[PDB]
């Protein structure tokens, strides 16, 4: 426990969970909606995927 | 003036209307209905099983020309 010739700095990164609040002003984005689609695929021996 | 040599006129259209249709995919959905004959017709998997009758078999279509059982005659 002798002090060496040189000194040192120690750096670390820390994570903090945080519950945030988001405000949005009215009419800030225009959205265009499309018609939904349904297709089928992966026809396999016992099942179908949609 | 109307010679009409080939038989394609007024006749081949019926043949190609049968040879025409492909199987359906990408059927569009409405929220409020949520279930239709359209979705069912896309869904139906069309199994192959015998009811052991003349009318029942012909309706099930097991006497199918291709390898797969097809109904509707």
């Amino acid at each position: 426990k002798i002090h060496p010739g040189v000194a040192m700095t120690v750096v670390r990164t820390d994570e903090i969970l945080s519950e945030n609040i988001l405000f949005s002003s009215r009419a800030s984005t225009s959205m265009f909606i499309g018609t939904p689609n349904v297709s089928r695929r992966e026809a396999r021996v016992d099942a179908v995927t949609f | 003036m109307k010679v009409q040599g080939s038989v394609d006129r007024r006749r081949l259209q019926r043949r190609i209307a049968g040879l025409l249709p492909p199987p359906a995919r990408r059927l569009n959905i409405s929220r409020g209905s949520e279930f239709t004959r359209d979705v069912r017709g896309l869904v139906e998997e069309h199994a192959q099983a015998s009811s052991l009758s003349a009318a029942a078999v012909w309706r099930a279509g097991l006497l199918a020309p291709g390898e797969v059982a097809v109904a509707g005659g």
